[PDB]
RNA sequence: CUUUAAAUCCUUUAACGAGGAUCCAUUGGAGGGCAAGUCUGGUGCCAGCAGCCGCGGUAAUUCCAGCUCCAAUAGCGUAUA
């Protein structure tokens, strides 16, 4: 129940200067501190475990076993994350998966199918991610349909917050880590796709360092 | 060459995943909330809702300002207004797909009998319909899956042959009266 | 031991215990009512992991 | 697709026909030699009467003997070996008695540790083995 | 260790060919040949040589293939010979372990 | 009473017709896939289970029985195209 911010970003977040996490995503700062997201996203950041599988490295005297835990965390109105940690026991492997998933979290965008009435509910276009041999598609769906997929990307898109999707996977789907990372990579690059809805040139607002350099030279060495 | 019908169809569908936690929890919640018998009823409500959603999607994928689109769209909207799952404010084709199994389940006769105050519980409403006590527009109804229209809501009352709304008393009343006559001599 | 080609030794040596009389089970619509009640109505909030409906440990 | 031309459909159809022919399931299901070598003759069930009761052991990992029965079929006289399904049912079946024999559930192949055999007995003397098991009906004699 | 006796459905046997695939053929006391298939508990721990007295069960539905139960040492074999449960025709021909 | 060529059945309607409302709901399953006991007794690689991995070696969460529980429900399991 304490915090010493070792980085400049942590001090800026703690000193009530940076408003949301959206501008941190906008300038693409590397978030090397876990509890920045804890400070921004509160109790709505619900987590659950995907699979705890064992990996074994054999030695001369028997074989040594380690457990790696795939854990996805995310908020149901946008941001979703995913983290893999391999350690000795299971509980601190779960905690390492929590901290590494809270480190690696990205925002998503939501669009419309056909008609633009109300809140966005589905993915804006056909987006596709790939890791390993696993190829995952995310195709927009009409309103009130629901996610149709395997249960693991289904729960990943529900914790992402999208209500409607169409999916089509290919490859060794049974490897849950590769499938989860492929779905996370597919949903992460929605801000890497250029659309005519935002063809206008973005005004270059300054970095928070450019306005809070006085505060940081007061509070740091 | 006998002259028969030979026309029938299945009104329900079975999901491809038989054993999932969230699905079984959701259908159990629906059944226990609205007092239904088995999962075939909610499966058939899912089937007819999927048919209506498919028809609305097929009309939406056809181009605007065409007579078939307007005819079947206004026919579907007038029908769903007549059921009562929509109001005149949301009289639009794209608003059809934002429906739910809940809106189709509130229009059951059992739900209306429990909601108006004829019965005390939804299961008591079901067994009250099963013993022929509830009539509407001078016709008794013995079935719980009756869809009442919007104009038929205010005609719900007890029957003229049921003892609850005035009529001949039942089997236990006359038997207890005869038992009282035997005890009194 | 006796022999090895004999069949149904376990069935022919099972201690035959007769069934005991129990109250009849509700069926049709009331079983769904009791399952809904016992699974969603009188439950207490619980942390950790949820035990099963037959975890007699 | 490889040969993509606007006036190329016969070549695609003939190549698809040849590559569909050069298969396993389609080649089995569209040739008469498999059904000629099929003892049941492409049917779900078949009748037969009992020659004798024999015994065969299991494979290498599992150590037990499985007590099948030798029944020849009535349609064409093929002598096959059918596995008596459940425990203690070898007393109920007798030599020279009619049985109803069906497959075991792998489209005509051996299942697990039993060797070579692929059929099971369902009914003997026109009464089911389940009724003789659960104490619901008694066989005639 | 202990002096096990036979029962209705089992008899003794003498090995003729020590054969592979977990099977062999041994005579009964009257000379009828039953194809002996060894028991699963006697596959690696104990070893069965040629021309030794063993214990082999029988079948109550056919006579084509039998199963081995147990094996006896040489001293208990000649002790069982001295009682007279077998006729005066069978000779053990001095089988035992070497040194 | 009605129907019908004459009936039967449906509907209407008498008199009777329930408290363990005995007027008593089965079919499969309980290691994973796949929802649900490391419960209690018997056999001990035997008998057997298991579509697939596999379970049985005198402490069987899988065999055989009692209780509890899970699935669909007047329906459920199995073999074949």
């Amino acid at each position: 129940k304490e915090w010493l911010p070792v980085t400049k970003l942590g001090r800026l977040v703690k000193d009530m200067k940076i408003k949301s996490l959206e501008e941190i995503y906008l300038f693409s700062l590397p978030i090397k501190e876990s509890e920045i997201i804890d400070f921004f996203l509160g109790a709505s950041l619900k987590d659950e475990v995907l699979k705890i599988m064992p990996v074994q490295k054999q030695t001369r005297a028997g074989q040594r076993t380690r457990f790696k835990a795939f854990v996805a965390i995310g908020d149901y109105n946008g941001h979703v994350g995913l983290g893999v940690k391999c350690s000795k026991e299971v509980a601190t492997a779960i905690r390492g998966a929590i901290i590494l998933a809270k480190l690696s979290i990205v925002p998503v965008r939501r669009g419309y199918w056909g008609n633009k009435i109300g809140k966005p509910h589905t993915v804006p276009c056909k987006v596709t991610g790939r890791c390993g041999s696993v190829l995952v598609r995310l195709i927009p769906a009409p309103r009130g349909t629901g996610i149709v997929s395997a249960p693991v990307p289904k729960k990943l898109l529900m914790m992402a917050g999208i209500d409607d999707c169409y999916t089509s996977a290919r490859g060794c789907t049974a490897t849950l880590g590769n499938f989860a990372k492929a779905t996370f990579d597919a949903i992460s690059k929605t801000y890497s796709y250029l659309t005519p809805d935002l063809w206008k040139e973005t005004v270059f607002t300054k970095s928070p360092y450019q306005e809070f350099t006085d505060h940081l030279v007061k509070t740091h060495t | 060459p006998v002259a028969r019908s030979w026309v029938c169809r299945k009104t329900y569908v079975t999901p491809r995943r038989p054993f999932e936690k969230s699905r079984l929890d959701q259908e159990l919640k629906l059944i226990g909330e609205y007092g239904l018998r088995n999962k075939r009823e909610v499966w058939r409500v899912k089937f007819t809702l999927a048919k209506i959603r498919k028809a609305a999607r097929e009309l939406l994928t056809l181009d605007e300002k065409d007579p078939r689109r307007l005819f079947e769209g206004n026919a579907l909207l007038r029908r769903l207004v007549r059921i009562g799952v929509l109001d005149e404010g949301k009289m639009k084709l794209d608003y059809i797909l934002g429906l739910k199994i809940e809106d189709f389940l509130e229009r059951r006769l059992q739900t209306q009998v429990f909601k108006l105050g004829l019965a005390k519980s939804i299961h008591h409403a079901r067994v009250l319909i099963r013993q022929r006590h509830i009539r509407v527009r001078k016709q008794v109804v013995n079935i719980p899956s009756f869809i009442v229209r919007l104009d038929s809501q205010k005609h719900i009352d007890f029957s003229l042959r049921s003892p609850y709304g005035g009529g001949r008393p039942g089997r236990v009343k006359r038997k207890n009266a005869k038992k009282g006559q035997g005890g009194a001599g | 031991h006796g022999s090895l080609a004999r069949v149904g030794k376990v069935r022919g040596q099972t201690l035959k215990v007769a069934k005991q009389e129990k109250k009849k089970k509700r069926t049709g619509r009331a079983k769904r009512r009791m399952q809904y009640n016992r699974r969603f109505v009188n439950v207490v909030p619980t942390f950790g992991k949820k035990k099963g409906p037959n975890a007699n440990s | 697709g490889k040969c993509r031309g606007l006036r190329t459909a016969r070549k695609l159809r003939s190549h698809r026909r040849d590559q569909k022919w050069h298969d396993k399931q389609y080649k089995k299901a569209h040739l008469g030699t498999a059904l000629k070598a099929n003892p049941f003759g492409g049917a779900s069930h078949a009748k037969g009467i009992v020659l004798e009761k024999v015994g065969v052991e299991a494979k290498q990992p599992n150590s037990a003997i499985r007590k099948c029965v030798r029944v020849q079929l009535i349609k064409n006289g093929k002598k096959i070996t059918a596995f008596v399904p459940n425990d203690g049912c070898l007393n109920f079946i007798e030599e020279n008695d009619e049985v109803l024999v069906a497959g075991f559930g792998r489209k005509g192949h051996a299942v697990g540790d039993i060797p070579g055999v692929r059929f099971k007995v369902v009914k003997v003397a026109n009464v089911s083995l389940l009724a003789l098991y659960k104490g619901k009906k008694e066989r005639p004699r | 260790r202990e002096l096990v006796f036979k029962e209705d459905g089992q008899e003794y046997a003498q090995v003729i060919k020590m054969l592979g695939n977990g099977r062999l053929e041994a005579m009964c006391f009257d000379g009828v040949k039953r194809l002996c298939h060894i028991r699963g508990k006697l596959r690696k721990k104990v070893w069965i040589n040629t021309s030794d007295i063993i214990l082999v069960g029988l079948r109550d539905y056919q006579d084509n293939k039998a199963d081995v139960i147990l094996k006896y040492n040489a001293d208990e074999a000649r002790s069982l010979k001295a009682y007279g449960e077998l006729p005066e025709h069978a000779k053990i021909n001095e089988t035992d372990t070497f040194g």
